[PDB]
């Protein structure tokens, strides 16, 4: 199986022995900007535009 | 007030070719005659 | 064989050769404070920290 | 094409043809898990690297 | 069509029933499935983007 690729933007999370738990795709949802655009898996509350 | 570059250097790499081991084949159990004189051309490789 | 943090930059690495770790620290780099008075040899210094 | 080692084929592997050892910029071999049941690349260029 | 050399031509036709298929599952990076890991750095207990 081969899919393309493209230049995008990730936000990777790493445990305290260097292992990625989990990985938020920047542009699936809205909330996946938010996250992308705070650094953080828990945003506060707030207005994002 | 103001606020000097020593020589001293660490250069590490890790290799992308192996080792030639030319002296493998010239410690080889079998010496060739002086009328076989055989061959090995070392191509690609670091030493 | 590297160590990086969140910031970009580079704080320990791992030799191939000798199979030992270490920790890189930034090393020091700072300026003088000096109080002169009208007419005098040499200031007094201070090396703040 | 690439031919079958483990019960033959009916062809020969062809794939170059070179008298002698070309020039070459990169040889390592690499061993993974034989009893896996997949596998996953990842292959990408940037500035010619 | 690859190279430009003649090195067999015993068994060559045109085959005109060969259409690739496309899978039927989905790009999932919630669990970290397409993604890589850094060249050579570690991370540990850092949200990197
Ligand atoms: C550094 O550690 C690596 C990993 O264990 C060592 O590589 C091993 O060396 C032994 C001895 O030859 C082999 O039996 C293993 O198969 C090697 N493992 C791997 C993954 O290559 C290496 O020798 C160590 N280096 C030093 C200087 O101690
Ligand atoms: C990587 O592995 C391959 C396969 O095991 C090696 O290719 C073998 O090379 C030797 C020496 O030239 C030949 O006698 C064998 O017939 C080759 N095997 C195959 C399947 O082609 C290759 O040399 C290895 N590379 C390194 C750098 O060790
Ligand atoms: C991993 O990182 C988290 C987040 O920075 C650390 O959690 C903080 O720990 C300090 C010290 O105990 C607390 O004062 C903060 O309130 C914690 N923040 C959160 C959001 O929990 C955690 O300690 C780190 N773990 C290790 C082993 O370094
Ligand atoms: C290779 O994969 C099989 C099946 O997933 C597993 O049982 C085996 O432990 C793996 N080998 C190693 C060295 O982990």
């Amino acid at each position: 199986w081969v899919t393309p690729l493209s230049r995008r933007q990730y936000l990777l999370n790493f445990d305290e022995h260097g292992v990625i738990t989990n990985a938020v795709d920047c542009s699936s949802s809205f909330l996946s900007e938010i996250q992308c655009k705070t650094q953080s898996f828990a945003p506060n509350t707030g207005v994002y535009d | 007030l103001s606020g000097v570059k020593p020589v001293a250097t660490v250069y590490r790499r890790i290799p992308n070719l192996p080792d030639c081991d030319i002296d493998n084949w010239l410690n080889n159990v079998s010496v060739p005659s002086p009328l076989n004189w055989e061959r090995r051309i070392f191509s690609n490789c670091n030493f | 064989n590297l160590l990086y943090d969140s910031n970009g930059n580079i704080i320990g690495f791992k030799d191939f050769l000798t199979n030992k770790t270490y920790t890189i620290l930034p090393c020091y780099s700072g300026r003088v404070s000096a109080a002169f008075y009208q007419n005098s040899s040499s200031p007094a210094l201070l090396y703040r920290n | 094409h690439t031919v079958c080692k483990s019960k033959g084929s009916i062809r020969n592997e062809s794939w170059h043809i070179d008298s002698s050892e070309p020039l070459c910029l990169f040889k390592k071999n690499f061993t993974y898990n034989v009893s896996a049941d997949w596998l996953y690349f990842h292959f990408y260029q940037e500035r010619g690297v | 069509v690859i190279g430009d050399f003649n090195c067999t031509n015993s068994f060559i036709n045109d085959y005109n029933k060969t259409i690739p298929r496309i899978s039927e599952d989905v790009v999932d990076v919630s669990l970290g499935l397409g993604t890589y890991y850094v060249l050579n750095r570690v991370y540990l207990n850092t949200t990197l983007l």
